[PDB]
């Protein structure tokens, strides 16, 4: 019960900030949903060992 | 917080002090004597110091 605003403030951007740093991270991309669903994506160099 | 008899009500105010503060007050961090915070950042894994 959290709109999209909410969500992007309250967990997506705190994700976000910690995830930062993790090795061969190529890019992230994320969305919240009205729903509440917050979904971080991230997209690691070819290679590596998932 | 409470209705009282005569139809008067106590809000928070009337009992407590609020402020924005910070989580915890056990460290205080001075730089020459000046309010100071810092942040640490530790090098990530396999990266130029430099």
């Amino acid at each position: 019960g959290a709109d999209a605003e909410t969500v992007q403030n309250t967990v997506t951007q705190v994700i976000e900030q910690n995830m930062n740093g993790i090795d061969h991270l190529m890019y992230m991309s994320s969305n919240g949903d009205s729903t509440g669903t917050a979904t971080i994506t991230l997209t690691f160099e070819s290679g590596t060992d998932p | 917080l409470k209705v009282n008899q005569d139809g008067s009500q106590v809000r928070l105010r009337d009992v407590a002090k609020i402020e924005l503060g910070g989580e915890s007050y056990d460290v205080v961090a001075k730089f020459n004597g000046q309010p100071a915070s810092g942040l640490g950042i530790k090098l990530a894994t396999g990266a130029n110091a430099l």
